[PDB]
């Protein structure tokens, strides 16, 4: 109790609004009980002012990572972390959307880029100009990182063999900033 | 000429890693949507269920196929449920995929999840410009809350007024394995 | 329960012998309270595409907690100050605003930290007239720190060096956020 | 002039804390920061304690005093005595000040916290040249854990050896309001 005035008075501000609809309660009110008792127990692990955010940063990080069914740390890639139960593609255990092909394939990670349109919403997994949303791992051990990669729709110089339609007519998806990729592949290797 | 497709599927351990083999198969030609949302560029007061809603619904306006990939539980799972009824609405084609038959890394499978369109319908109002929506939930066929009856473009006629249709009438189910979705599954969105 | 892949995750730490005490992860400590916000989080009925925001939504929040900071932006508001001061009030939501006096200019003392180029060498102070505190712009007020890198110049200085800005355009951005402070 | 502002974790310690920070203002002041992320690649490796002393060592050794602001439960908290003993081991100037007595927005304020000074000490080895390093665990002196014995260059003489002293009588400890801090909290670091 002594430590969570700060948390408590921020949710007695969610909650003290009258709600016209149950679609306009705050989400994290759902959450109220667990997100106390973590800071209580944050709150009671004798932190300083200097060592707190560091732990902070830990845990949240943690918290981050496994509900997107990340690894807390990185992946290892030895025998173990592997699902041999297919005929082609092995699937990793620890990060289900890296995959390789073959005992000895190269590993590679369906969401490693995802793409960022002009308008909001348009957002997906693909292939844009031959930059797929999946590529290959540099190697183990592997820290898991999506790029988000900015896309136009080019009306005017499009390329019949890869086309798109919406309400505005056919178009080609380009890759906005070219300068995005060259951090991409300063950690992943290209996917062709 | 590429398509967007829209996965509906719920979210759990056991059947990520198997919607993920769904995603490891689906080219150049192939884009599925995908959120960006980061709470911390804009306040908690405004992220509510609507603010979940229209990031749904505006995702699901890339789209032209939803396609509900089904596991043990999918059936009941609140904002599927909802995927599946806006995508209704907006006009998508909906598939189902069973995916339960992917083994884990024991070689574990699990038998098939009921089929999430057994469990919401709808029902033409009597004047046949109106359609309401329903779930299954409490032991009873309740209309439906996260979504308001609409009114439709085209009058019913009065033959389909006031009769009550599930969902598993209306949308076709398959079977990743039996259905052979390694060499089919372009051809169920396409 | 969907919490197969958060256990694994913790039993790989749980099983490695560690050699000294300093060397134990620190999240295992916290164990019991993550896992039962996963399990809260995976009975909520989230779908594939809405799991990443409401995950989003959650860790922001505890990630701003923790550092006492608003879930929201403050207000301003007359119900947000400490009155029971003589000079400066403040923030009872983001303690590091002030005011001096009732009609003072709100600012905040965590605007910005200074980046040495030697590891650790991380501060709040004053670098060529650019102090950690800074303005506030109005409210409502979100709340961000900005990391302006900083060098030792030991060949023109006015005991051994004078700080001085690094990189000129990283204080645009902050003047693009804050009114500065002089 | 640089200062290490050492105090426990406690939204109610924080803004206390901050009252200070806001009266330590000139061009002249200085004070350590942390700035760490997990999330980075440059901290995505730092899980453990050993990355907190790291990292509060780094700071520290850019200070020259370690101002340890001191609430109801300061002289309990771990990495609080952490800082204090690696300040003794850097030989900093250090100063404790009660800071309990700031009112909050309802006019709360805290009970005065015991001195930390009181539970922390240390002796020096039969041949004088080794400081052991001590803390109060509750009901006695136990070896202190988080830093380990360091060498000396003072050789200490016999009558020093194998004594007990306890750090109160070593470090100054100010009360803000008694001693009068908005005038003087400069000059108990300078």
């Amino acid at each position: 109790m002594n430590s969570i005035t700060h948390a408590e008075f921020e949710f007695s501000l969610l909650e003290n609004v009258k709600y016209e609809t149950e679609d306009e309660v705050p989400i994290v009110l759902e959450y109220k009980e667990e997100i106390i008792n973590l800071i209580k127990k944050f709150s009671n692990s004798g932190q300083s002012g200097m060592s707190a955010p560091i732990t902070a940063s830990i845990i949240t990080n943690c918290i981050k990572n496994l509900m997107a069914f990340k690894p807390i740390g990185p992946l290892v890639g030895n025998e173990e972390e592997w699902n041999y139960n297919s005929d082609d593609s092995f699937q990793n255990n620890r990060l289900s959307a890296v995959f390789k092909t073959g005992l000895n394939g190269k590993p590679y990670y369906l969401d490693a880029i995802t793409f960022v349109g002009e308008e909001e919403y348009d957002t997906f997994h693909g292939h844009v100009e031959g930059i797929s949303s999946r590529q290959y791992l540099k190697g183990f051990p592997f820290f898991p990182k999506t790029f988000y990669i900015n896309v136009y729709k080019d009306f005017e110089n499009k390329d019949e063999n890869n086309l798109c339609s919406g309400d505005d007519g056919e178009y080609t998806y380009r890759i906005k900033y070219p300068e995005q990729l060259e951090e991409v592949f300063n950690y992943y290797d290209k996917f062709t | 000429m590429a398509k967007r497709v829209f996965f509906s599927f719920h979210y759990q351990d056991v059947i990520d890693f198997r919607v993920n083999v769904v995603r490891n198969h689906w080219t150049k030609l192939n884009q599925s949507a995908a959120g960006v949302f980061d709470a911390s560029l804009w306040d908690a007061k405004k992220t509510s269920d609507i603010a979940l809603k229209r990031l749904i619904n505006g995702g699901l306006n890339n789209t032209s196929v939803t396609c509900v990939l089904i596991g043990s539980q999918t059936f009941n799972r609140r904002w599927v449920r909802y995927e599946i009824m806006k995508s209704i609405e907006k006009g998508n084609k909906i598939i189902g995929i069973h995916i339960n038959a992917f083994k884990d890394k024991y070689g574990n499978i699990k038998s098939k999840g009921p089929n999430p369109f057994d469990y919401l319908g709808y029902q033409y109002s009597s004047d046949g410009k109106q359609l309401h929506l329903y779930e299954w939930t409490g032991g009873k066929w309740e209309e439906y809350k996260d979504l308001a009856p609409y009114r439709v473009n085209q009058i019913a006629p009065e033959s389909l007024r006031g009769k009550f249709y599930s969902l598993s009438s209306v949308y076709r189910v398959y079977d990743w394995v039996a259905d052979d979705g390694y060499n089919k599954f372009s051809s169920w969105v396409n």
